């Protein structure tokens, strides 16, 4: 499990900024904090994690004084369009920390050991900056608390809270189609796989007995309710589609695997999703 | 300057006539500043919209989605607004792909 | 060591450039600019992290700075206005949080014209009831109708100026309080022995120190030129 | 105004103890420090406190600091003379140099000598002549004219160093057509010479 804390800021000139958050644990989210929003918002039940109410407010009002405090600093620190990133959080296993931040879209500094540091490659007019910024033994302090205690301490309290929404299974909905390949004579088979979680799973297309090796795995794209979609690809020789299977691999099935052979089912399942082909690509 | 890259795809298996949720995610752009369409017969679609995050290479990315019926003659597509485009790109679902 | 801050006063005429200098030899990182006005407090005009990299105060407004060097800091005034008449301070540290060090300030005063009088000094010679009823003798000093009150004041006896038995007023008195263009008056007292006094061979002199005009200034008035000057006055002791 | 001081002015006995007061609302609030300046002087830091509840030391100087209560105090003990100044106090809201600095208004401190034998007098000083108001006690105060034409100075302590002998003394002069009533909108002690002219 590595836990996200995704800091976005946008500094359009000195009088127009935000900065909108988001919190993930594995690839669910946990927190929402809006520019809009003075406070914090869960997006779970149990992103408070197990601490008391008085201990969240202890922890939210820190990131309240940050918030306004990242704010004016940076443009500070812009005398020696501005977009800003910050990555801090843990991995969990026994733990280990990091508190990344990027430059216009560039990783430039990493907090490490006790202070602020400029990572290799990283532009030299940094330096003043920096110098100014690791002057402030308070921020060090409360920093090494949040990256060394804190986050440890709160994560393998989200873990315990959100056991449940964690370990939860939904199903995989496979259904087959296909589109003229880039090559002559041939055709692209596509096997779309959809609304499962958690995230692993195994595709491929088959002859029965082989997997065939020219299954192209395709990214995970994500759904709206937090599930997940993804479709192997295969480029069969037009009139070779037939004794082709998509066979599909998942912790929420038992053993029992999803098998879609081209060719009654997919008949039916074709014939509901006919269309004219514009603006088809 | 980062490209968007624009995925149109549904929620459920595309069968004409029955409600489906068609999704536009949008990744691998930078700034952060983009304003995401979904469109009808190339007119405007209330679409929802997930938080704005980023992933481990610092890419953005955001996903939005609508209820839509599928049809053998509707059109739907996803329509972007980016610093890096001089005109705003259209990518229409093609079920197939 | 301390922070360096020149010129101590300074009179210009409305819309002309100043410039107020300043300097450190701790080769500090942070220098500052301030001004403080009565009862109001220390005002921020200009910060600098670094040469070359400034940043605007509370209040930069008619001012900009300059820092090409790490041991100076230049505030500069490209053209006065009379609501920019204050003292001006300057200041130095580390980037963490050490010492903050403060230069001596600088008085400036800006003005519509100078039609600005330099002092006229008077001493006073020690009562003879004062002798006999306290073997004591005090000379009192009088500078009056000055105007900036950008003077300072000392006592001198034989030649070497005393500071024992000296105290000088600590504010300037308004000769005019109604009027804000007021000249100033400010007394000053030397206390010796009756013995000392006394004794003819004796010389005492009150000095006021006067800084005003300088010799580029324009001035076309049949009074003279009232310039950076001191302006003496002086009594012998007595036997009788 | 961030930074409030208390009292505004205070008037202690040389070798005394005093106590001035900084409250605040500066947020965050990470540094106190307390500045002494003294007349056409710069500013000179005296002390700096950094915890949640510190205490420091600098000599005759000492001072605590409460975060919770967003509250300083400076304790000066056994007052000198050359305590007679403004004394500063500022909060910092950074530990670095990217911080506001907030400057309070400063309470005066007023340190009077304590004169052993007071022996007020008023004496004439020379057709141009100059009153003298001498000799009195430090908690008499010498108030300002009410005319237009008469000129009166405040206090002022002078020390004869080879005679271990301090005096208060004020001094008055006018343009109208009389010493001995020069200083009546003072409290003038009831045994105060008069000498004739
Ligand atoms: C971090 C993991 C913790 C996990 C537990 C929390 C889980 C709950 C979810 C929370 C959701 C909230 C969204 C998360 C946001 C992303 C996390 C980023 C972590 C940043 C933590 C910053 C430390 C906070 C300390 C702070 O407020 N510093 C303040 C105030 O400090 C002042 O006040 C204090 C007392 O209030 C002290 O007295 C201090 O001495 C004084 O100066 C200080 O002003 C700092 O400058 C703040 C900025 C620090 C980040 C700078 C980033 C460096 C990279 C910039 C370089 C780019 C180039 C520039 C052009
Ligand atoms: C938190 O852990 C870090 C290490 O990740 C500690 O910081 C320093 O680690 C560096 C190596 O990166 C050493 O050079 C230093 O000796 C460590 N600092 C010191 C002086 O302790 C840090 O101490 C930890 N902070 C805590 C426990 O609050
Ligand atoms: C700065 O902020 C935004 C740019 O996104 C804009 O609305 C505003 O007008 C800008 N101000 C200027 C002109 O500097
Ligand atoms: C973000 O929030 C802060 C405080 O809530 C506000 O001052 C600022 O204007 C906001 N940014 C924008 C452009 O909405």
């Amino acid at each position: 499990y590595t836990f996200r804390c995704l800091q976005m800021s946008s500094f359009a000139n000195r009088s127009w900024s935000r900065t909108d958050s988001v919190v993930w644990l594995g690839d669910l989210q946990t927190h929402r904090w809006s520019n809009d929003s003075a406070t914090i918002s869960f997006t779970k039940p149990w992103s408070q994690g197990k601490l008391s109410n008085q201990q969240w407010e202890k922890l939210q009002h820190m990131f309240q004084v940050y918030r306004v405090s990242f704010t004016r600093d940076i443009q500070e620190l812009v005398k020696m369009p501005i977009e800003i990133q910050l990555s801090a959080g843990c991995e969990m296993y026994a733990s280990e920390s990091f508190l990344h931040v990027a430059f216009q879209g560039k990783y430039v500094v990493r907090f490490w050991g006790t202070s602020w540091q400029t990572v290799p490659g990283a532009p030299s007019w940094l330096d003043l900056p920096i110098k100014v910024l690791n002057a402030d033994q308070g921020t060090s302090a409360t920093v090494q608390m949040l990256l060394n205690d804190t986050c440890p301490l709160f994560v393998r309290g989200l873990l315990e809270a959100g056991k449940s929404d964690l370990e939860k299974q939904e199903k995989p909905v496979a259904w087959l189609s296909s589109v003229p390949s880039s090559a002559h004579g041939h055709r692209q088979l596509v096997c779309h796989v959809s609304g499962f979680y958690p995230k692993p799973v195994w595709v491929m297309w088959m002859r029965g007995d082989q997997e065939q090796q020219g299954t192209h795995r395709g990214d995970f794209l994500p759904n709206a309710d937090e599930t997940w979609y993804l479709q192997a690809t295969l480029d069969v020789e037009a009139g070779e589609e037939a004794g082709l299977a998509c066979r599909v691999k998942h912790s929420s099935l038992g053993g029992q695997d999803i098998i879609l052979y081209w060719g009654l089912h997919h008949i039916l399942d074709a014939q509901k999703m006919v269309w004219n082909h514009r603006h088809h690509h | 300057q980062k490209t968007p890259q624009i995925q149109v795809y549904s929620r459920h298996p595309p069968e004409n006539g029955k409600p489906n949720i068609l999704n536009c995610y949008v990744t691998q752009f930078h700034p952060p500043h983009i304003e995401i369409q979904m469109l009808k017969n190339g007119k405007k679609i209330k679409v929802e919209m997930s938080d704005m995050s980023f992933s481990k290479d610092w890419s953005f990315y955001i996903l939005a989605h609508t209820e839509f019926t599928p049809t053998e003659t509707d059109t739907y597509a996803c329509r972007v607004k980016h610093a890096s485009m001089a005109e705003p790109k259209t990518v229409y679902w093609d079920r197939d792909m | 060591m301390k922070v360096t801050q020149m010129p101590r006063y300074l009179i210009k005429r409305m819309g002309e450039n100043v410039l107020l200098e300043c300097g450190q030899d701790m080769s500090h990182e942070t220098m500052y600019w301030y001004r403080q006005d009565p009862g109001l407090g220390l005002q921020l005009i200009y910060i600098s992290y670094d040469v070359d990299s400034n940043s605007e105060g509370d209040i930069p407004k008619g001012y900009r700075v300059s820092r090409k060097k790490r041991e100076h800091f230049s505030l500069i005034l490209d053209s006065a206005k009379t609501n920019q008449t204050s003292v001006y301070f300057c200041a130095s540290s580390s980037t963490g949080l050490d010492t903050q060090y403060f230069g001596p300030g600088t008085r400036l005063l800006v003005l519509e014209d100078l039609k600005v009088f330099p002092p006229e000094v008077a001493v006073f010679e020690p009562s003879e009831a004062e002798i006999s009823h306290t073997q004591k003798a005090t000379l009192v000093c009088l500078a009056t109708g000055f105007y900036p009150d950008h003077v300072e004041l000392s006592w001198w006896v034989n030649g070497k100026e005393v500071h024992s038995g000296v105290c000088t007023d600590p504010q300037p008195l308004k000769e005019q309080p109604a009027l804000n263009d007021s000249r100033y008056a400010l007394s000053s007292r030397l206390r010796v022995s009756a013995t000392f006094w006394q004794n003819p061979r004796n010389h005492f002199r009150c000095q006021v120190q006067f800084y005003g005009l300088s010799e580029n200034d324009e001035w076309t008035q049949d009074r003279a030129k009232p310039v950076t000057q001191i302006v003496s006055a002086e009594a012998w002791g007595r036997a009788d | 105004t961030q930074v409030e001081q208390s009292p505004q002015s205070l008037v202690v006995r040389q070798g005394e103890n005093s106590v001035l007061q900084c409250n605040y609302s500066v947020t965050p609030d990470n540094h106190l420090r307390w500045f002494k300046q003294d007349t056409g002087k710069g500013l000179v830091s005296l002390t700096v406190l950094v915890d949640q509840k510190d205490k420091t030391s600098n000599g005759r100087y000492s001072a605590t600091l409460d975060k919770d209560a967003k509250h300083s105090t400076l304790h000066i003990t056994a007052t000198l003379l050359d305590d007679t100044a403004t004394y500063i106090c500022v909060v910092g809201d950074r530990g670095s140099a990217l911080g506001r600095l907030h400057f309070g208004a400063g309470t005066q401190l007023i340190v009077i000598p304590d004169i052993q034998n007071p022996d007020p007098a008023v004496y004439q000083l020379r057709d141009k002549s100059v009153c003298l108001f001498t000799d009195f006690d430090s908690q008499t105060n010498v108030s300002q004219s009410k005319d237009s034409d008469v000129y009166i100075t405040d206090k002022c302590v002078l020390d004869m160093r080879s005679m271990d002998f301090k005096s208060n003394s004020a001094v008055a002069w006018s343009n109208k057509s009389a010493c001995a009533n020069a200083f009546n909108n003072s409290i003038i002690p009831e045994d105060t010479f008069f000498p004739s002219p």
